[PDB]
RNA sequence: AUUAAACCUUGUACCUUUUGCAUAAUGAACUAACUAGAAAACUUCUAACUAAAAGAAUUACAGCUAGAAACCCCGAAACCAAAC
């Protein structure tokens, strides 16, 4: 067959049920919660606009962040 | 789609006439098209054959490919070739004469 | 139609009784057996109209002629296809027909031949030149969509600099060109013909056919700006000063 | 409550007195008791087209066919329509009646 | 009292009206009790079998899906061997169909196949009147009977009905040709014909939709 | 098994052939089997001969008493060809 | 599923051959076009 | 060999519910209004629902229907077989 | 037998719950709420306030048309300067 | 053919391949089952409608829409990854 949620919402189902559940709710908020770290060898794009090469018109832009590890030291 | 307004003097100035009335009698009769034209569409095939083809046939279709026979004959210089599609209604001439039918079909009434 | 004496005198038709039209299906090889065995974007893709068909939706009542003729009541007449995907930038006009299309209306025309313009108005009609957005033209195109999405109406917006010339120029009879030259120029084409110039004052409807919309505005009917409240088929403007403000901007 | 009425053939054979039903029929229907040229009369009007039809063919026993009843213009199609013999005889049911020779032989084995 | 009724839309002047005996449920002998007209151009159209030969393939082929699967050999922990599920859907043009349905209903008529009525009520709810009055008026031995919607059908055709199986209660949009040819004789009532030449005579003059129609 | 129908039917007469062979049936008068009317041979016979027959007569010449012993002896649960024969 | 048949046609043309030809429809076969 | 015993009797009713009512509302688009396009009556797989295509085209528009649905085994051997699909149909 | 009841699709507004987590997230962003009031307009319910910029949003609006769209007066100063230069 | 099973008369096994030739050469104890041509971009043909065609995204100075029409099998020496 085919399961019916993803297996990123697997890992939701557990923390709704069993002993997750009982977490703590301000634990329970601190994990859920996401903040982005902040920028250190990327910055942001200065414009918003450039020209889409494929079709000659300007085109919005996206803002691709570095890739850095971060060992476990 | 508007039906065609009447207007006080025909032909219309682009040169568009509505059918004339009364009808003609003929055991044949020749419908517009759905935009009120006639139904004379010039086509070629197979890149070398040009062709004209009537659409809109009711009644006898017999007679009428006598009348078109008849017509066309002087001009073309004798009996015009001609393809019968009755179960479609559909009459195909070799070669492009819309502006002389066109012009005889006026001729008729329709 | 004789054969339907034929079809009475016929037995009624059964579903096994269908069968396929003579030709319509080929045959096909099998390879069961030994048959088979063996072995340019910044030009504006303006849209032409022919004067001919103008003559021919006017003359065939296809477009009222007392309404001014709408670059949207063409599209709601199917006079012209517009195809978003094929980037259309623009509508122009044809000298087809010059001989054969006696008529005056107003009308409004993204761009317009030089000798048309003349030929229109020594019948008496009004032609002027606006510009659309490619994106805001096809919302004009297409309004109801916008509404189901909810969007108000936005301002329209203005040539780019390498168009303005031609919508500025007074001869070019463009919504930015100089009005004090138009009383001038309309004698000029007058002048270049030798017709006789018909005031368009004098016409009854001449305050119907000179209406324009403002520059910012889209439609004749609707200012820019404004909602309109399609589910109770009613118009809403927007009451708050901001607004108005950012309008204004 | 309801009980089929019994099965109608369809067989009619034109009456010996046709005349006479179909004009007394018209001198009931319409009120000016079958007047100069009946015959040629026109149909076209429904109520009377409905009473004629209807009640000639309750007296008569004979219906005209729906695919046939726009053809019933005239009282002359009706007359001509009515008079052609109409048998359900079956093929069969024809070759049994006529005159068997001793050397052929038939059974209905339906 | 003869029930008359005229075409709603204009019939062409070169073309007559056709017309048929307008009929009633109500009682055995209720054969004719009116005279209706019928469009010429839906009711006397052309012949033409072949697109109803079309349609009816169209018909029995857009659903047909296979599931038919079989393992390779390269697939094994058949050298021309069924490949997963196959559907054969595909659209006719909408056109031909609307043409073809208006062929079937000439065909119907032409034969003597197609009952007019009034209106489908019964006297009473039991499925033998119904059969029994079938009989009566020599209707064949499959009859189809369509209401103008199928909320409003009353109770008592459809027990009637419900209880049959070679006598099939649809509703006016449920009518097709298929079930049209499968029935001997169809039964039609006179709101359902006006709901039918509605649709069938609006597909003249067919702008093509720059939208979708709803 | 192979499955279908009009092949186990092929078999079936195969068998029907091979047992006619192998064992032929007893002869039956014609009169036994079905699709016979003594009366309309009778006619048939005459006229394909080309000769008129009286068919009373023509009957007692076939009647013969052997016959008419097996019909009595079932009517227990009429003439003889004798004369004819003799002229 | 009639291939039985098939080798019956060849089968009643073949069996007043002689040997393993008259058996074995691989040889019956090509006996009887030869004899034909 | 062939068999030697009859396959048991069978009777097929034409006039079923299922036969009866095949088609119906096949015209819901012209003859409702064309609020239900007759490709919403359309039952099956979901990634081929009023669509058509190839069976690599098939497979790949199944791929991205149901890939975060899909087993491991499963996308495992479709990649596999999607990869030989790919090379014939696009090289030969 | 009688054929069942047609198929209806569901009229009027349907509003997704946020919280589920099968919901799409396309059908929660605003730009479906206000797909929704145009749909059904004052059956939906959205406020009609909503539905024009917010005053953030206004001020980044003014940003685009300063940076992005030049006036008629900027045009014609440049107009000016390029006949200038090619004179 | 024959009255007659054999005698008399006529006739250089088969598949593939070589030259369109084998008295060459390959392959076959025999029986049963299994065992090898698959795709629509365009064209012709079959129809719908037509300066328009298509149930949204396409093409159009008779086109446009739908249908139909097509391209095998078995078999290496190898190469690489991960185990044993």
């Amino acid at each position: 067959p085919l399961h019916r949620y993803p297996v990123h919402l697997w890992q939701k189902l557990r923390l709704r049920q069993g002993i997750c559940a009982r977490l703590p709710a301000h634990f329970l908020r601190s994990l859920e919660e996401e903040r982005t770290p902040t920028p250190v060898h990327y910055k942001p794009h200065g414009t918003k606009f450039k020209i889409n090469p494929k079709n000659g018109q300007r085109e919005r832009v996206e803002d691709v962040p570095i890739p850095v590890h971060y060992p476990p030291e | 789609i508007p039906e065609p307004p009447k207007h006080k003097h025909y032909p219309t100035p682009s040169g568009w006439q509505p059918p004339r009335d009364p009808l003609p009698s003929l055991p044949y009769f020749v419908r517009r098209s759905r935009m009120h034209n006639i139904p004379v569409y010039k086509e070629i095939t197979h890149g070398n054959r040009q062709m004209t083809l009537i659409r809109k046939v009711e009644g006898d279709i017999w007679a009428l490919q006598k009348d078109v026979e008849e017509f066309l004959s002087p001009l073309l210089g004798k009996t015009p070739i001609t393809q019968v599609n009755e179960v479609t209604g559909t009459l195909r001439i070799k070669g492009y004469f819309d502006e002389q039918l066109k012009a005889w079909l006026l001729e008729k009434g329709f | 139609g004789t054969s339907l004496d034929l079809l009475r005198s016929l037995p009624r038709v059964s579903l096994a009784n269908l069968k396929p039209s003579p030709n319509s299906r080929k045959r096909e090889r099998r390879p069961r057996d030994r048959r088979r065995g063996r072995k340019h974007s910044f030009r504006h893709q303006y849209q032409p109209l022919s004067l001919r068909r103008l003559q021919y939706l006017i003359d065939l009542g296809r477009v009222d002629p007392t309404q001014p003729i709408d670059l949207t009541q063409l599209v709601n007449g199917r006079g012209v296809t517009i195809q978003p995907l094929k980037r259309d930038y623009g509508v122009q006009l044809v000298e087809e027909g010059a001989d054969t299309f006696q008529a005056k209306i107003n009308i409004e025309v993204q761009l317009a031949s030089e000798l048309a313009i003349a030929a229109i108005e020594k019948n008496g009609g009004v032609v002027t030149t606006a510009f659309y957005d490619p994106r805001s033209l096809e919302i004009l195109c297409k309004p109801i969509p916008f509404f189901l999405r909810g969007q108000p109406i936005p301002k329209r917006m203005l040539p780019p600099e390498s168009l303005v010339p031609y919508y500025t120029d007074a001869k070019n009879r463009g919504y930015l060109a100089d009005p004090a030259k138009f009383p001038e120029a309309r004698l000029e084409l007058a002048m270049k013909f030798g017709y006789v110039l018909p005031d368009i004052t004098k016409d009854e409807l001449f305050r119907m056919l000179s209406a324009r919309k403002d520059p910012r505005q889209i439609f004749f009917g609707l200012a820019p700006g404004w909602v309109v409240n399609m589910a109770d088929k009613k118009i809403l403007k927007p009451t708050d000063e901001n607004l108005l403000k950012y309008y204004s901007s | 409550v309801l009980v089929c009425p019994p099965l109608r053939s369809r067989a009619y054979t034109p009456p010996s007195d046709l005349q006479s039903r179909l004009e007394s029929h018209i001198k009931e229907v319409l009120g000016s008791s079958l007047p100069n040229n009946w015959q040629d009369i026109s149909l076209d009007d429904g109520h009377m087209k409905f009473r004629l039809l209807a009640g000639l063919a309750d007296g008569l026993g004979h219906a005209v066919p729906n695919s046939r009843l726009h053809q019933m213009c005239r009282v002359r199609d009706v007359l001509d329509f009515y008079n052609v013999p109409v048998q359900d005889k079956s093929k069969f049911d024809e070759l049994v009646a006529s005159n068997l020779p001793p050397n052929l032989k038939i059974s209905w084995s339906y | 009292d003869p029930v008359l009724r005229k075409c709603e839309l204009r019939i062409p002047v070169h073309r007559r009206p056709v017309q048929a005996w307008v009929e009633s449920l109500r009682g055995f002998e209720q054969e004719r009790i009116g005279l209706a007209e019928l469009h010429p151009d839906v009711f006397a159209t052309a012949p033409r079998l072949d697109i109803v030969h079309q349609v009816a393939i169209w018909q029995r082929n857009f659903r047909r899906i296979s599931y038919a699967n079989t393992k390779t050999r390269a697939e094994v922990s058949v050298a021309h061997g069924p490949r997963g599920p196959t559907s054969y859907y595909y659209m006719l043009p909408m056109k031909v169909r609307a043409l073809g349905l208006k062929v079937a209903l000439t065909v119907k008529l032409m034969q003597d196949d197609l009952h007019i009525v009034d209106s489908l009520e019964l006297p009473t709810a039991d499925p033998q009147y119904l059969t029994e009055l079938a009989q009566y008026r020599h209707w064949g031995s499959s009859v189809l009977l369509v209401d103008l919607t199928h909320e409003e059908m009353p109770k008592n055709v459809v027990a009637a009905t419900s209880g049959l199986n070679s006598f099939n209660l649809i509703p006016a949009v449920g009518l097709n040709v298929y079930s049209m040819l499968k029935h001997q004789t169809l039964v039609l009532t006179l709101p359902s014909v006006a709901f039918l030449e509605d649709k069938l005579l609006w597909q003249d003059s067919r702008y093509t939709p720059l939208y979708p129609f709803r | 098994v192979k499955k279908g129908f009009r092949a186990a039917f092929r078999f079936q007469k195969e068998l029907e052939r091979w047992r006619l062979l192998r064992c032929p049936p007893p002869p039956v008068r014609r009169s036994e089997k079905p699709n016979w009317d003594y009366h309309a041979e009778v006619q048939a016979f005459g006229s394909r001969l080309q000769e008129t027959f009286s068919l009373d007569l023509l009957k007692t010449a076939f009647i013969n008493s052997c016959y008419i012993k097996s019909e009595e002896a079932k009517r227990q649960s009429l003439k003889d060809n004798q004369e004819l024969f003799e002229q | 599923t009639d291939r039985y048949w098939r080798v019956q046609e060849v089968l009643k043309h073949a069996q007043h051959f002689r040997g393993r030809k008259n058996r074995c429809y691989r040889l019956a076969v090509r006996a009887v076009t030869r004899a034909f | 060999f062939v068999r030697l015993t009859l396959p048991p009797p069978k009777v097929v009713d034409r006039w079923n519910e299922k036969r009866a009512l095949f088609g119906v509302y096949d015209n819901i688009g012209i003859l409702g209004n064309f609020e239900k396009h007759p490709k919403e009556l359309i039952k099956g797989p979901v990634w081929l629902r009023g669509w058509r295509g190839n069976e690599l085209q098939r497979c790949v528009r199944k791929k991205k229907f149901v890939g975060n649905r899909m087993f491991i085994e499963d996308l495992h051997n479709l990649n596999k077989r999607i990869s030989y699909l790919y090379k014939h149909f696009n090289r030969h | 037998y009688r054929a069942p009841p047609p198929p209806r699709r569901r009229p009027g507004p349907h509003s997704p719950d946020p919280e589920n987590l099968l919901t799409p997230r396309w059908q929660l962003t605003p730009r479906y709420v206000a797909k929704q009031f145009g749909r059904h307009g004052a059956i939906s319910g959205v406020p009609p306030a909503s539905l024009w910029p917010t005053p953030e949003q206004l001020r980044e609006l003014e940003a685009e048309e300063q940076e992005w769209y030049p006036s008629l007066a900027t045009m014609q100063e440049s107009l000016r300067l390029q006949q200038q230069a090619l004179e």
